[PDB]
């Protein structure tokens, strides 16, 4: 841990971690989005909003952030605590509650050639307008639009996480499935803006199915 | 030296078995190296400093149900030339009571509240209590329930592997009695109507 | 306290300790963790919502080797009390949360013994998510986990384990959570039936991911159906029994159909009585629902 | 100021079972791990396997099946027991303290657990261990006569079990003396030479007597060289 | 499971020289757990090293620990006579087993000396009980490498001979060795001429010594 | 960026949140203030509250923390905290049971001129009478 102390000492020698990289003015970071739903917590008709449980995957290059492993033991990889490097401000923005942010900051995971990994968990709720017509036989479309709260696209440019399907991860085994949805579709999809402020976004798409058994037998 | 001075009793949760009650709690130690001369310091013989700078006991409720562990309340402390501190935050504690519902609504019963340092042992910190029972010259009058007894005892417990380590405590018990108006108005009066009324159908 | 002063001065000035740096010679070599559990109380299992509520302490250790001393050297000092955010600390989680909490409720004090080893006892209060079965509600039994795992911290970088005793001639691994018999007492409504612990490896995981390790532990639970039994069940088939002496009634009474509808009132007052107390799920219908 | 002072039989014969036994001065067996460690004469140190106060014991896996590594706080004592012993087990057998031995924790917390410091930095004098079918018996001793320095000596044949001490002249002489270290042949009987160089102008003057002593078997000779 | 191999093998070294041991790990050694001992003739070992660098009490400061991962190394910086001994390194890092080197010797170094070889017929009293012993010996040589045949009417003999040697000289410091074949009394006299031939690098030429029975 | 990371350091080299932002005390701090609506969350009329998701769009001009982009390498905008710098306090008078003032620090936008352009959100809970006729 001395080398890696040596290394970490090296690198944030002038780092300011509040600076956007950018080599040269212009240069734009490109951060690639992807989500991983751990559970589908609820759906709530009368607030209209749903809650998740995620993990983001947010990866970028930071190149103030890049080392020869070969000076420093052969380290090519190094697990730094959040704060401590330039984040790009991704936030929900169809956020219901209030709550922008992520759950808990974590630490990110900076390769040699500067590469930044980032996987922070989140409980998010998010504004759903429930399509109430064919309730309780109803199927919903509820979004999650991840995106720069301050950034513009001439600063961050947003892609959909990927390495390539646009989806939603969700893993097979340890996925906490809800009792009342089902999950039919699970896409993603980059949005540019209209035609400097603009700003891209990137949609998690959730399709959802209710499963209307207790309606049937209590109604 | 540690007194619980309790101001109200905010609720009994008999479905859970949490009662919650608001605190004051009295902690009063000596630091050996906050001592000063007033004739040096212009006669200053007390001052007010943030309770996040010094040393403090790490009190902990054991049977806490649901709420804070620990003082979250970090208020000043009052500090004498003599190096006596006097710290008194406040709390809401939210403490475990084995609720016996045999006798609802005529039930009483006997809510506790264990005390102590966390992370030191008897050899290294002790605590004392202030006074044989809890404080409750400042006590609010409750609409559910009347504290018919309260008192503080102190446990000491040594464990056969480590004869020269105790383990201390500090135990303030309330032995509570619930009004039951409101259960005899709302509930036993109309069901005896209830129980009246099933006789008549026979005439 | 000239002792302790030093002691600390001594091993966090001098020697410049670095809490960010895990206690490794090497940055190749893991950090043993060893975790147990004790159940301080279970607080609740809410159906609808789906969640347990329970108050655990978490007891931690390892060993943190730049964190020793000889304790003839300091005034036969052989224990230290530290505050945690002085010393490097393994990040352990309740990942199985449904409100966002991950962490322990109270940072407690470490206690650091002169060989290096580091001992930390944090209690928590944790809401984790619990689907409920509710095919044989209110005779049902739930199967409840509080997975812990590291998400600073991947298995390349700590290796976790369970307790292991070795205060007798043959070690074991504590395999279960802990209940002190003294300090504990049952919930109202559950009984704990089993409460077994698990080091759970997934092989497929890469090393490098926070998913290839964790430490689950389970409480299978029984409920305790006097209260719904009293309350709903009885005066439920009772009144549902008592239509059948409709059959009993003469024709000249004119009042067959009242007795029928009006049990079949009762009956829908008892379904809306019902319907406030279990999760609107599709797996099965409940039990009292049949 | 802990000390370790080893016992036991060292002379078995095959298939029988070693036992030594190592005693602490100086220090309780409650603060530390103690272990077995034999050396075989011309190789490496060898450990054979560790014991704690608590009777948890580890092993080397070439000699678990064999060594039980037993202790015994009353005495302050632990002990060793190879059972079927051959001529592979002949080596210098040590005793040792090893890794530090901790208690921690109150109540349901109380555990045990050892530090990460297992060298041996106290050790036993050491018990020479040898395992052979052989029987007590005396050497015949016969003379490496005399053919400007000369060389003559004293062959010190087929004895058992070592040592056997020799000396020149009572002692008086010493210069040029060289007593080789004992062979075992196949019989299973052990001999060694002793020689010495004098000027070849002393062979008719000096005399010369090679002492010869083998305590098991009570063999005392003088034997007097010449050519 | 951790094999630890120690590479010099035997360092023949002046006084007031620099020595330096090295010891090979098969496998990562956690934490630099790693302790070096020292052991004496007719004496245990004594520990010297632990942690890899960390001297023993009572250790002079002429010996230093360093290395790490898999490869470890003992330094003494001037060597004094008490120095010369047998070191082995021991790794106790990652669970038991506990594992040695096979040592490594360190030897005083001199000037190469030849050595003086003599051959003794076996005695009279010896062959009364029926046995021959033949006695070569190779006196006060350095280094201690040295090569001994017999040869019976010419033809080189294999089997029949044991080899022993002193340790190093307390003052000279150099080495002595015997060589003793064994026949019947019945083989013995089948031949005539009984010869060691010796090799050694402080020899011009390989030297015989022989006798006729 | 090593020209951004030198002008931020510049500017917050020997600057003062506490002051207002001006040349001379006797000028006035101009603020323009908008609101931006995004959803109408809830309309609570048994307890007279309407709680509001919205966005509190405030620009003026700060007169310390202005820099030439020759000498930066042509960095003509920025992205700052905005808890190092003075901002107007902006309340909520007619506050039910939420925040008065903004709680969510998101970043500022900062020209080389010196304009400020902070957005952040907000969830207002305010009081409204509530005609039930
Ligand atoms: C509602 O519920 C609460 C519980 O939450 C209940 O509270 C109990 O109240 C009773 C009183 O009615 C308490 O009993 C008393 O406890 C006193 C304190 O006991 C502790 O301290 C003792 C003193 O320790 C010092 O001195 C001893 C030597 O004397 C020394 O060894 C120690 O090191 C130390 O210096 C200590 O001895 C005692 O230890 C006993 O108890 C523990 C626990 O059971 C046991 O493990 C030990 O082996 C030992 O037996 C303990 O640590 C005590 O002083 C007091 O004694 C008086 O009464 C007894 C009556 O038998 C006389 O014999 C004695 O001479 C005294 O006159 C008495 O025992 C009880 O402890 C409370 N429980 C708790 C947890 O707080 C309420 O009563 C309930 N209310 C209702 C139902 O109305
Ligand atoms: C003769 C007297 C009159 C008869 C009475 C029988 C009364 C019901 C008995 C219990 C049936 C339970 C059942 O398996 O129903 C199934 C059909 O469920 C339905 O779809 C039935 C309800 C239909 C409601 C009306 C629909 C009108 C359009 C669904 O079952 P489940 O929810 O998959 O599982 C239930 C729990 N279990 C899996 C443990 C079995
Ligand atoms: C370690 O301790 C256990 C418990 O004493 C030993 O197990 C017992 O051994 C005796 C032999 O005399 C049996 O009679 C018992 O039935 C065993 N079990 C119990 C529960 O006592 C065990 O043998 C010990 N191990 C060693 C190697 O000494
Ligand atoms: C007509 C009478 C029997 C009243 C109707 C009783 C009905 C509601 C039945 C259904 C399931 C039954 C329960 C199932 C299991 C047990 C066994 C034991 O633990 C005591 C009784 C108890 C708890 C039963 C009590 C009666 C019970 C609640
Ligand atoms: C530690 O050091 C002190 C002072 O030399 C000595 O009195 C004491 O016995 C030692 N050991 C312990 C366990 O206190």
């Amino acid at each position: 841990s001395e080398a890696e102390g040596r290394l970490r000492e090296k690198l944030f020698s002038g780092y300011d971690s509040s600076v956007r990289p950018a080599r040269e003015v212009g240069d734009r970071v490109r951060v690639s989005v992807g989500l991983i739903l751990a559970q589908l917590i609820s759906l709530n008709e009368k607030d209209e909003e749903m809650s998740t449980k995620v993990y983001l995957d947010l990866e970028w290059t930071d190149y103030r952030l890049s080392w020869d492993p070969a000076e420093h033991d052969g380290i090519d990889s190094l697990r730094i605590t959040a704060e401590s490097v330039w984040l790009p401000d991704v936030v929900l923005l169809n956020n219901n509650d209030g709550n922008f942010d992520v759950a808990l900051d974590i630490s990110v995971v900076v390769s040699s050639d500067g590469s930044v990994r980032w996987q922070p968990p989140g409980i998010y709720r998010s504004s759903c307008s429930i399509q109430v017509t064919y309730f309780p036989f109803d199927w919903q479309n509820c979004t999650m639009v991840f995106s720069s709260y301050s950034y513009d696209s001439s600063e961050v440019s947003l892609q959909t996480g990927l390495g390539g399907h646009q989806e939603i991860h969700i893993h097979e085994g340890t996925f906490i499935e809800n009792g009342q949805w089902e999950i039919i579709h699970k896409p993603s999809r980059l949005i540019q803006p209209p035609g400097e402020g603009q700003r891209q976004e990137v949609i998690f798409y959730l399709i959802i199915r209710r499963k209307p058994l207790f309606y049937l037998v209590n109604v | 030296t540690v007194g619980l001075q309790l101001i109200q009793l905010i609720n009994v949760d008999e479905v859970n078995q949490i009662v919650t009650t608001n605190v004051r709690l009295k902690q009063q130690w000596v630091d050996y190296n906050l001592k000063w001369n007033p004739d040096d310091y212009g006669g200053v013989k007390k001052i007010h400093i943030p309770s996040e700078k010094i040393w403090r006991p790490d009190l902990v409720l054991y049977n806490n149900a649901d709420g804070d562990f620990a003082i979250v309340k970090f208020t000043k402390v009052l500090l004498q030339y003599t190096g006596h501190i006097t710290w008194t935050p406040p709390a809401i504690f939210k403490s475990y009571c084995e609720i016996i519902v045999t006798h609802f609504p005529f039930d009483e019963q006997n809510c506790s509240m264990k005390l102590g340092t966390w992370t030191y042992d008897g050899s290294v910190v002790a605590i004392n209590p202030e006074s044989d029972q809890p404080d409750l010259s400042n006590f609010m009058e409750s609409g559910e329930w009347v504290i018919k007894e309260s008192r503080g005892w102190k446990h000491s417990v040594t464990y056969s592997c480590c004869p020269d380590t105790p383990y201390l405590d500090i135990t303030y018990h309330f032995v509570m009695q619930r009004l039951p108006l409101y259960f005899i108005v709302n509930v036993i009066i109309p069901c005896l109507l209830f129980s009246f009324l099933t006789g008549l159908v026979f005439y | 306290l000239n002792e302790e002063e030093r002691l600390i001065r001594h091993l966090f000035q001098e020697k410049g300790y670095n809490k960010e740096l895990r206690p490794v010679a090497h940055k190749e070599e893991s950090v043993d963790v060893a975790l147990a559990l004790t159940l301080s109380n279970l607080i609740s299992l809410k159906e609808v919502e789906e969640t347990l509520t329970t108050n655990v302490w978490i007891e931690h250790g390892w060993t943190d080797n730049r964190l020793k001393w000889n304790a003839e050297e300091f005034g036969n000092i052989s224990v230290l009390r530290l505050p945690p955010d002085m010393v490097w600390l393994p990040e352990i989680v309740l990942e199985n949360n449904n409100d966002g909490s991950f962490q322990i409720s109270y940072s407690c004090n470490v206690l650091v013994y002169h060989y290096g080893f580091v001992y930390w006892l944090p209690p928590a209060i944790f809401r984790s998510s619990c689907p409920i079965s509710v095919t044989y509600f209110p005779f049902d039994w739930q199967n409840c986990s509080l997975k812990f795992s590291s998400l600073k911290y991947t298995a390349k970088e700590i290796t976790l384990s369970l307790k292991q005793d070795a205060k007798e001639n043959r070690t074991y691994p504590v395999e279960w959570i802990i209940i002190d018999p003294e300090g504990f007492t049952e919930n109202g409504e559950w009984e704990i039936v089993h409460r077994p612990a698990r080091v759970n490896v997934d092989p497929r995981a890469p090393l490098d991911s926070p998913s290839r390790q964790d430490i689950t532990f389970y409480l299978i639970i029984r409920r305790k159906p006097l209260f719904y039994i009293i309350n709903i069940l009885v005066p439920c088939v009772l009144i549902s029994f008592m239509v059948n002496l409709v059959f009993y009634l003469p024709a000249d009474s004119g009042e067959k159909t009242s007795v029928a509808i009006s049990v079949l009132l009762a009956q829908s007052v008892f379904l809306l009585l019902i319907s406030k107390r279990l999760p609107a799920t599709s797996m099965a219908i409940p039990l009292i629902g049949k | 100021e802990v000390q370790l002072v080893q016992w036991g039989a060292g002379l078995l014969k095959p298939s029988e079972t070693l036992s030594l036994t190592c005693t602490v001065f100086g220090g309780s067996l409650r603060a530390n791990y103690w272990s077995w460690i034999r050396q075989a004469p011309g190789k490496g140190l060898e450990w054979i396997g560790e014991i704690n106060h608590n009777g948890h014991t580890n092993y080397n896996p070439s000699l678990k099946s064999r060594a039980t590594i037993s202790v015994d706080t009353s005495k302050n004592q632990f002990s060793l027991r190879l059972s079927s012993v051959t001529a592979a087990d002949t080596a210098l057998y040590y005793c040792a303290r090893g890794s530090r031995f901790f208690y921690y924790g109150a109540g349901i917390y109380y555990n045990a657990r050892r530090d990460r410091d297992n060298y041996f930095d106290p050790w036993g004098q050491g018990t020479l261990v040898t395992v052979s079918s052989a029987s007590t018996k005396g050497p015949s001793v016969f003379p490496l006569a005399p053919s400007g320095t000369a060389a003559l000596g004293c062959l010190v044949k087929d004895y058992f079990p070592e040592p056997v001490t020799v000396s020149w002249n009572s002692g008086a002489l010493t210069s040029g003396v060289h007593t080789f270290p004992a062979v075992l042949q196949s019989s299973g009987l052990y001999s060694l030479s002793s020689v010495v160089t004098v000027p070849s102008s002393s062979l008719g003057t000096q005399t010369y007597i090679c002492n010869v002593n083998h305590k098991p078997s009570n063999t005392k000779v003088d034997k007097k060289v010449e050519p | 499971d951790i094999v630890m191999t120690q590479s010099p093998g035997t360092l023949s070294l002046s006084p007031g020289e620099r020595a330096t041991l090295s010891c090979r790990a098969s496998q990562h050694v956690t934490g630099n757990c790693l302790a070096w001992y020292q052991q004496k003739p007719d004496q245990a070992p004594r520990l010297l090293i632990y942690d890899a660098s960390t001297r023993a009490t009572g250790v002079p400061d002429r010996f230093s620990g360093s290395g790490s991962r898999t490869d470890f190394t003992l330094t003494i910086s001037r060597l004094e006579p008490e120095d010369f001994a047998v070191y082995h390194c021991q790794q106790y890092g990652d669970s038991p087993p506990w594992t040695f080197g096979q040592g490594t010797k360190v030897e005083i170094k001199r000037t190469v000396a030849a050595p003086s070889v003599f051959i003794f017929p076996p005695s009279d009293e010896q062959l009364k009980s029926g046995t021959a012993s033949v006695v070569c010996l190779l006196n006060n040589f350095y280094p201690r490498e040295a090569k001994v045949q017999w040869k019976v009417d010419n033809a080189l003999q294999s089997g029949n001979s044991q080899e022993s040697v002193t340790e190093q000289d307390s003052k000279d410091s150099t080495y002595s060795l015997s060589s003793t074949l064994t026949l019947s009394k019945a083989d013995y006299e089948k031949h005539k001429v009984y010869a060691c031939e010796v090799t050694h690098q402080g020899l011009s030429s390989p030297v015989t010594k022989s006798f006729n029975r | 960026s090593e020209h951004e990371t030198r002008l931020v350091a510049k500017l917050f080299k020997d600057y003062s949140s506490v002051v207002r932002p001006v040349e001379d005390h006797r000028q006035v701090v101009e603020v323009t203030v908008g609101l931006q609506l995004i959803q109408l969350i809830n309309v609570d009329e048994v307890n007279q509250i309407v709680t509001t998701n919205v966005r509190l769009k405030q620009q003026w001009v700060d007169y310390n923390l202005k820099w030439n982009p020759d000498d930066y390498g042509g960095v003509k905008k920025i992205h700052i905290p905005s808890e190092k710098i003075w901002r107007p306090d902006l309340v909520l008078y007619n506050n039910a049971d939420g925040d008065f003032a903004i709680v969510k620090f998101t970043k500022v936008l900062l020209q080389y001129t010196g304009h400020i352009t902070w957005t952040p959100p907000a969830i207002f809970k305010s009081y409204c009478e509530i005609i039930v006729t």
